[PDB]
C-alpha cells in the first residue's frame, strides 16, 4: 500500500525522514574514528607534545 | 600488509635470480581481518 | 485515548428534510475516520470507507466527506428499511475508540 | 465467509471461559482480527485487535485479563478473561479490519448478548 503525503494533513500523518544509526563491535579492524583538537605550533620554547 | 620493489636494467638473464641486496619498503596496510592459507597469482 | 463529540446526536424530527449530520474530534485528524450502521440486533456495517468512498451495493444518494476532523454525511432519501443508529469511529491511530452514539428515525 | 459464535448461556462474576468466534473458510491465523463490545444503554465500545504477527492490542482499563488463542486449523479464535467485575452485560462481536486502504471485504458476525450477575437464570 502506499503513503499519503497530501499538503491537507496536520502533524502525524506528514512525511518524517528518518534516518538509522547503529554500530557493530564484533570484529575489531580498528577502523572509522572522529578528529578533534588540531591545535596550532609552538617552537624556540618549552614544549608539552 | 603488501610490500613492493622495482629494479630497473636487469642486464643479467632471466634466470636463477641475480645477485645483490635490495632492501623492501612498507607500501599498503589494510585492515582486513579475514583469513589466508593458499593464494593463486594472475596471468594474461 | 481519543474523544469524538459529534452535536447531530438524535435527528428524530428530520423526515423528508436534507440532513447535514457530522462527527468531529478533540484531536486533530486526517481522512481515515468512518462510520457505523447498525441495525437493530444485527452487527455495525460500513457504507464509507476512509470518510470518502462508497459501499458496492448502496443507493447513490449517500456521500460523505471528511477532511480536517470533520465528517459530513446526508441521508436524502429517508428510506423505512434504514432504521438504525449511526456511529463514528476513529482508526489508524493508537488507541481505537468509537464515539457515544447517535440516533436516526423516522417517524 | 461468515462467522459462527459460540457462546450464551449466564454466568456469574468470577468465573471465565472461552468466548470463541470461527469464520467460514476465512484465514484465521494469517489475518487481522477485532473484538468489540455490543451493550444496551450505551454504544459500541473497543474491545481488542489481533494481528497476523500474533500482537494483541487492547484497553489499559482491562489489562492483565484477555488471553488470546487463534487456532491453526479449527479456525475458531478463543478468548479467555480473568476476575470480572460485572460489567460484561453485552455481546462481543468479532469482526475483520474496516479497510486497509480500498477493500471491501467487510463480512461480521453476531453473538448472543449475554449478561454477568449475581442474581442466576430463573
Amino acid at each position: 500500500r502506499s503513503y499519503s503525503f497530501r499538503p491537507t494533513y496536520g502533524v502525524g500523518h506528514q512525511p518524517y525522514r528518518v534516518v538509522v544509526l547503529s554500530f557493530e563491535l564484533l570484529h575489531a579492524p580498528a577502523t572509522v574514528c572522529g578528529p578533534k583538537k588540531s591545535t596550532n605550533l609552538v617552537k624556540n620554547k618549552c614544549v608539552n607534545f | 600488509k603488501i610490500y613492493s620493489k622495482h629494479t630497473p636494467i636487469i642486464v643479467r638473464e632471466p634466470e636463477d635470480l641475480p645477485q645483490g641486496f635490495s632492501a623492501l619498503e612498507p607500501l599498503v596496510d589494510l585492515p582486513i581481518g579475514i583469513n589466508i592459507t593458499r593464494f593463486q597469482t594472475l596471468l594474461a | 485515548d481519543i474523544q469524538m463529540t459529534q452535536s447531530p446526536s438524535s435527528l428524530s424530527a428530520s423526515v423528508g428534510d436534507r440532513v447535514t449530520i457530522t462527527c468531529q474530534a478533540s484531536q486533530d485528524i486526517n481522512i481515515y475516520l468512518n462510520w457505523y450502521q447498525q441495525k437493530p440486533g444485527k452487527a455495525p456495517k460500513l457504507l464509507i470507507y476512509d470518510a470518502s468512498n462508497l459501499e458496492t451495493g448502496v443507493p447513490s444518494r449517500f456521500s460523505g466527506s471528511g477532511s480536517g476532523t470533520d465528517f459530513t454525511f446526508t441521508i436524502n432519501s429517508l428510506q423505512p428499511e434504514d432504521i438504525a443508529t449511526y456511529y463514528c469511529q476513529q482508526y489508524d491511530n493508537l488507541p481505537r475508540t468509537f464515539g457515544q452514539g447517535t440516533k436516526v428515525e423516522i417517524k | 465467509v461468515q462467522l459462527v459464535e459460540s457462546g450464551g448461556g449466564l454466568v456469574q462474576p468470577g468465573g471465565s471461559l472461552r468466548l470463541s468466534c470461527a469464520a467460514s473458510g476465512i484465514i484465521v491465523s494469517s489475518n487481522y482480527m477485532s473484538w468489540v463490545r455490543q451493550g444496551p444503554g450505551k454504544g459500541l465500545e473497543w474491545v481488542s485487535v489481533i494481528y497476523s504477527g500474533g500482537s494483541t492490542y487492547y484497553a489499559d482499563s482491562v489489562k492483565a485479563r484477555f488471553t488470546i488463542s487463534r487456532d491453526n486449523s479449527k479456525n475458531t479464535l478463543y478468548l479467555q478473561m480473568n476476575s470480572l467485575r460485572a460489567e460484561d452485560t453485552a455481546v462481543y462481536y468479532c469482526a475483520r479490519e474496516v479497510v486497509g486502504s480500498n477493500s471491501n471485504m467487510d463480512v461480521w458476525g453476531q453473538g448472543t448478548t449475554v449478561t454477568v450477575s449475581s442474581a442466576s437464570t430463573k
